[PDB]
């Protein structure tokens, strides 16, 4: 159990981390689905003016 | 230690462990080091001879593929009465306009590379007569050179500017620009102001200024109008990269800055980058049979 | 340095930062049965990492009135994982055990647990001529509680139980105990459903005390069989 | 194949297999140990 | 890099990067789980391993998870962290997960 | 001399006095996975004689109208003995098989069975666009019967099935067939509940005939897994 | 025994035979072995020095020729009012659609090879103005990448996807895709289910998933409409093949499965694969003079 | 002629004349004989 004395905070936090090990390998490059655009960005048109 | 790595590491067999004072799964994140716990320390392993190559994650391979950096459409017509790109355009060269290349490049702080440029041109008849085989001129106009004001201005005589002349029926025009920063690397990010006064631009290293790409149709206008679209692709090559960064999460807003708003709701909202699940005990795609 | 320990067996690992050495019972270590001591002539199955791993039992609450707890081996594990499946399918079994007992509390808590492994802990009944029945003895994963820990429920004594392999958990000093048990039998193998070689006993000789706010203080038992062998393959008794 | 006079004209250099991840994973002044606790 | 394990409504901003643990009065309770699908939008996605791997289609090799306890010096406790190879449902009881 | 055979694996033995040599599929023999071909890094369990033994399935009756029978491996064994318990507890499995098929009748009987082991026998449905369902494919120990053995239920042909590892049982000549199967997969290990490496097929190309008094003529299938490995220990799916 | 075979075997002369206990024409089919009876054992032979090469039946030569795997027609027009492939299409890559390649590949259980892809494009005027020289973009979109939703969506900026840009007047576009199974070989047949639940697809190994081929016209639409047809050819090369199979007899029904019906009557009916003759004593094309 | 950097780009390999048909024609554990009857 989480066991704490009266003057410690009754609730405590975990931070979780992840990494790859050095046996890790990646294959077949693709466009990442994490980014996109619908319009032009602001001031992009102005690069032509 | 710096070493040559071509394949992923092998796994050794491991036995039972029961040693006092030896505790390889315990770590201290506060040092800032990543965990050094090996699998052979955490579980009993078998021997595995690992053949998986690591070449596809080379920074050269990761970055050196051609990406769209500029796309412009203009009317090829008689422009005597237009308000407009009058048979030519000028582009102030930047990499911030197209998010897929922008996000890849911004994984790094400093980059040194040469740029392979491909120019792809396409033509459509304005609202048919067939498509003309036009000649185009692309002229690099460096910092402080004069840009053309007209399709037939004498700037296009190009005595010292690099120009390439190319046809629409040809393969795409291709040139390499050398690495041309006045520093040893481009500043992908710049925590500074461009000028000696306070009013100068934030976020753009003056050292990285390339110049202008000016593109005209060389032909006189025809009796009918066309739309010409020019696409510029850039491929980094002979790449060096330094100090990798947290990737962009929020949608870009502007080419001038890193300003951020996020999507209205997760994923990639300012308040929540990952989409919500019901609780920390909920397994979203749980296998049930 | 003798306070930090990692035990790794198969796919399971335990770390402790507050051990007090560990006990190897009678100075022994578990081994497989050698050919000069074998009886049964069929080739044994040796499942290794499928059986030789920590199994964690249900935790018990240490309360001010607690008399202590016990679990019998192999009985407490006879229905758990691939160890249980092999005991169910085989007439004969042999193994050691690595026992790790866990109990943390605050620096304002006090209390001492005697953690002792008792060989051939043949129980008595209290105040009767009738021998303990099958359901008094065979408890499985839940184990039992002591009726009279002061005589170890066998008419002997708690005070002398330190003759058996033991450690203490003294909440001042340590939060875990570890005991490594060899095979402990007069026969080289046994039928696991009718004889228990070892009883784990956990007895609160000093009761749990504090004046901070009370929290549930569990005691947790993890047991790894070591060097499991099984002979006499047939259908599952189960 | 490169008949151009400037070496920056060349094809890409995909043969640099040197790594040192410890500058990112272990920039600690005293190196970590396997057989000993970190702190 | 930090997992966004607390990807729940009413966790706002930085609150999504920590999991809060409280004292319990029932033994051996489940505290949290972590979905491992890096392709789908779960706790692993916005990580260094996550963001780089999503430029690729295939992956192999081991992952490391590290948990830092951030209670007071006076806090004590023991946890069990379990990985389950695929094939069935996510375990909901400790006696199942410890296998 | 090539007519008498004894197969001994673990606690099980089969003798036959009327074999016709035996087949080793593609000239291979079962082996354990070597280190230069391994993927999964946990130490595998290798139960040996607990798994590597003959299991005898329920016998089927050869009748004049019989179209033939099939059993899929590992599916037909996934719930049997310690083999089934290890597949239930482990994500990954690898093994070979030794298959022995048994059918005696009198010297006044006639008939021929094609006994063939088909790798990746992906079934078709008849006269529909819908793919075979889970319950059409996954039959367990009972196995299935052929709908159209002439196209092997897959739109190909029986006449060419001798390209696969096979023997015949010709009641004139022999009363048993034996096929030894290596591991036959594109991956070094697989999840045993969702992919079958081998289909055993028994097809009566010449029907059973006699003019003596009729007796039930059963066909009996015994299958021994060979070199079983299991990886990814967890709870039983079961 | 494994040996190098370049030509068919020679024939030796043979004499009269009359040996007790030696009976080379007798065999036992029940072992599963094929007959080992040689011609020199069955008849009196002459010596024949055989020069016939065996190179054309090499698995490499048998399979490594380009076959059509995908054919798609779409309208190149203004699509603002269409319901339709609106100047682009997406294809989920498979080999089961065209029976000649499908049947050849399905002679084997496992195949490992690289794929040479040729893209042939053709254009016709919709119901004449001449034919335009269009630019097309083919983009490989692997598993879990985003496919384009529109002809001009930003997915086509192709920062990390492989794209090829090609003209209609060019020779057919050609690339090689490497052998890209996550196993050591493709599973031509798969006796299994794709998912951990029961509802997943039968008959398709998830290990063999290639991805999507997305093809657009790059030009803006013209004032008049055209039909564009794209043909994709695949040629296996550097081929390994394992465990040959009974060939397909019945007509295919579906790309999802091996489901079978047969023709109404022989040949290749479910009940009769060979066409009928009148009796086992009838010689159908008997020579009569 | 192959100026590409990846070896999978190469032309086809039509020179592999190794055969072993006995794995398909004679997978019997005791090899057949010419001078003796099979059974
Ligand atoms: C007309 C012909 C003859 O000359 C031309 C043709 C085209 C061009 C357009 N080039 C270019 C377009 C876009 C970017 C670059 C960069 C660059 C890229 C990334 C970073 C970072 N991080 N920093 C600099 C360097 C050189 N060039 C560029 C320039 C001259
Ligand atoms: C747009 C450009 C740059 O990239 C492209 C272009 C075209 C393609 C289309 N490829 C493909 C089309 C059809 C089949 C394949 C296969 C394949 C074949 C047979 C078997 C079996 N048995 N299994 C896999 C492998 C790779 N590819 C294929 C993919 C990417």
């Amino acid at each position: 159990n989480l066991i704490v004395p009266s003057e410690s905070s009754d609730t405590c936090s975990l931070i979780g981390f992840i990494a790859a090990k050095d046996d890790f390998s990646l294959r077949l490059m693709r466009d990442s689905p994490d980014i996109g655009q619908l319009d032009h960005l602001h001031a992009a048109e102005a690069a032509y003016q | 230690i710096e070493s040559i790595i071509k394949t992923a590491t092998d796994t050794v067999k491991s036995e039972i462990n029961a040693e006092l004072g030896v505790v390889p799964s315990l770590n201290a994140v506060e040092t800032g080091a990543t965990s050094n716990t090996e699998p052979e320390e955490a579980i009993q392993t078998r021997t595995v001879i690992n053949q998986h190559g690591v070449s596809e994650t080379l920074v050269e391979n990761f970055l050196s593929r051609a990406a769209l950096v500029s796309k412009r459409s203009f009317e090829y017509k008689d422009h005597t009465s237009s308000t407009a790109d009058k048979n030519f355009f000028k582009w102030t060269i930047n990499t911030r306009s197209f998010v897929q290349l922008r996000r890849k490049l911004e994984l790094f702080t400093y980059l040194r590379f040469d740029a392979e440029i491909t120019i792809l041109t396409t033509v459509a008849v304005n609202g048919y007569v067939g498509l003309p085989d036009l000649t185009l001129q692309a002229m690099f106009v460096p910092t402080g050179a004069l840009t053309p004001e007209k399709q037939d201005s004498f700037h296009w005589q190009s005595g010292s500017n690099a120009s390439v002349f190319f046809k629409i029926s040809d393969p795409p025009a291709r040139i390499t620009i050398p690495f041309m920063c006045i520093n040893s690397a481009y500043s992908v990010f710049y925590d500074g102001f461009a000028g000696f006064e306070k009013n100068g631009l934030y976020g753009i290293n003056p050292a990285d200024t390339i110049g202008n790409l000016c593109v005209r149709i060389v032909n006189e206008h025809q009796p009918v109008g066309f739309t010409v679209t020019v696409r510029v692709y850039m491929k980094p090559k002979h790449i060096k990269a330094w100090a990798p960064r947290p990737p962009r999460t929020l949608p870009y807003m502007s080419i001038a800055n890193a300003n951020y708003k996020g999507k209205e709701r997760a994923p990639n909202a300012l308040s929540a980058i990952i989409g919500n699940r019901d609780s920390v005990k909920t397994m979203p795609h749980n296998i049930v049979n | 340095s003798d306070r930090v320990l990692q035990l790794k067996l198969g796919n399971s690992a335990i770390v402790t930062q507050e051990a007090a050495n560990y006990c190897c019972a009678y100075g022994e270590w578990p081994n497989y049965l050698p050919d000069h001591e074998a009886v049964a002539i069929d080739k044994p199955t040796q499942p290794e990492t499928a059986t030789d791993r920590f199994y964690t039992l249900k935790s018990v609450k240490w309360e001010t009135g607690s008399t202590g707890w016990w679990w019998k081996l192999p009985d407490a594990l006879n229905n758990i994982g691939m160890f249980g499946q092999n005991v169910q399918h085989h007439y004969l079994y042999r193994s050691g055990f690595l026992i790790h007992v866990q109990c943390n509390a605050t620096k304002f808590h006090q209390g001492a647990l005697l953690v002792v492994a008792i060989p051939e802990h043949q129980r008595g009944a209290h105040n009767t001529n009738t021998s303990p029945g099958f359901d008094d003895i065979m408890k499985g994963e839940e184990g039992g509680t002591f009726n009279h820990p002061y005589v170890l429920d066998d008419g002997t004594s708690l005070a002398c139980a330190t003759i058996f392999p033991h450690q203490w958990i003294n909440l001042r000093t340590n939060n875990s105990a570890t005991i490594v048990l060899p095979w402990m039998n007069a026969a080289p193998m046994d039928f696991p459903l009718r004889h228990n070689q070892w009883t784990l006993a956990i007895i609160p000789v000093v009761p749990l005390g504090t004046r901070t706010t009370s929290s549930m203080v569990p005691i947790t038992v993890s047991i790894a069989p070591m060097c499991c062998e099984f002979n006499g393959l047939r259908h599952a008794i189960t | 194949i490169n008949f151009y006079k400037d070496s920056y004209a060349a094809s890409a250099s995909k043969q640099d297999f040197s790594q040192d991840p410890s500058k990112f994973t272990e920039p600690v002044v005293e190196g970590l140990k396997a057989g000993a606790p970190v702190l | 890099s930090m997992m966004e394990i607390n990807n729940t409504e009413s966790a706002v901003g930085m609150e999504r990067l920590k999991v809060d643990i409280s004292a319990l009065t029932d033994v051996d309770q489940l505290l949290f789980n972590i979905p491992l699908d890096i392709q789908l939008d779960g706790p692993l996605r916005n990580t260094l391993v996550g963001n780089i791997s999503r430029y690729y289609t295939h992956w192999s090799g081991s992952l490391e998870m590290t948990f830092m306890f951030c209670g007071s010096f006076m806090a004590a406790g023991k946890l069990i962290l379990c990985y389950t190879p695929p094939g069935g449902s996510c375990p909901t009881t400790r006696e199942t997960a410890m296998l």
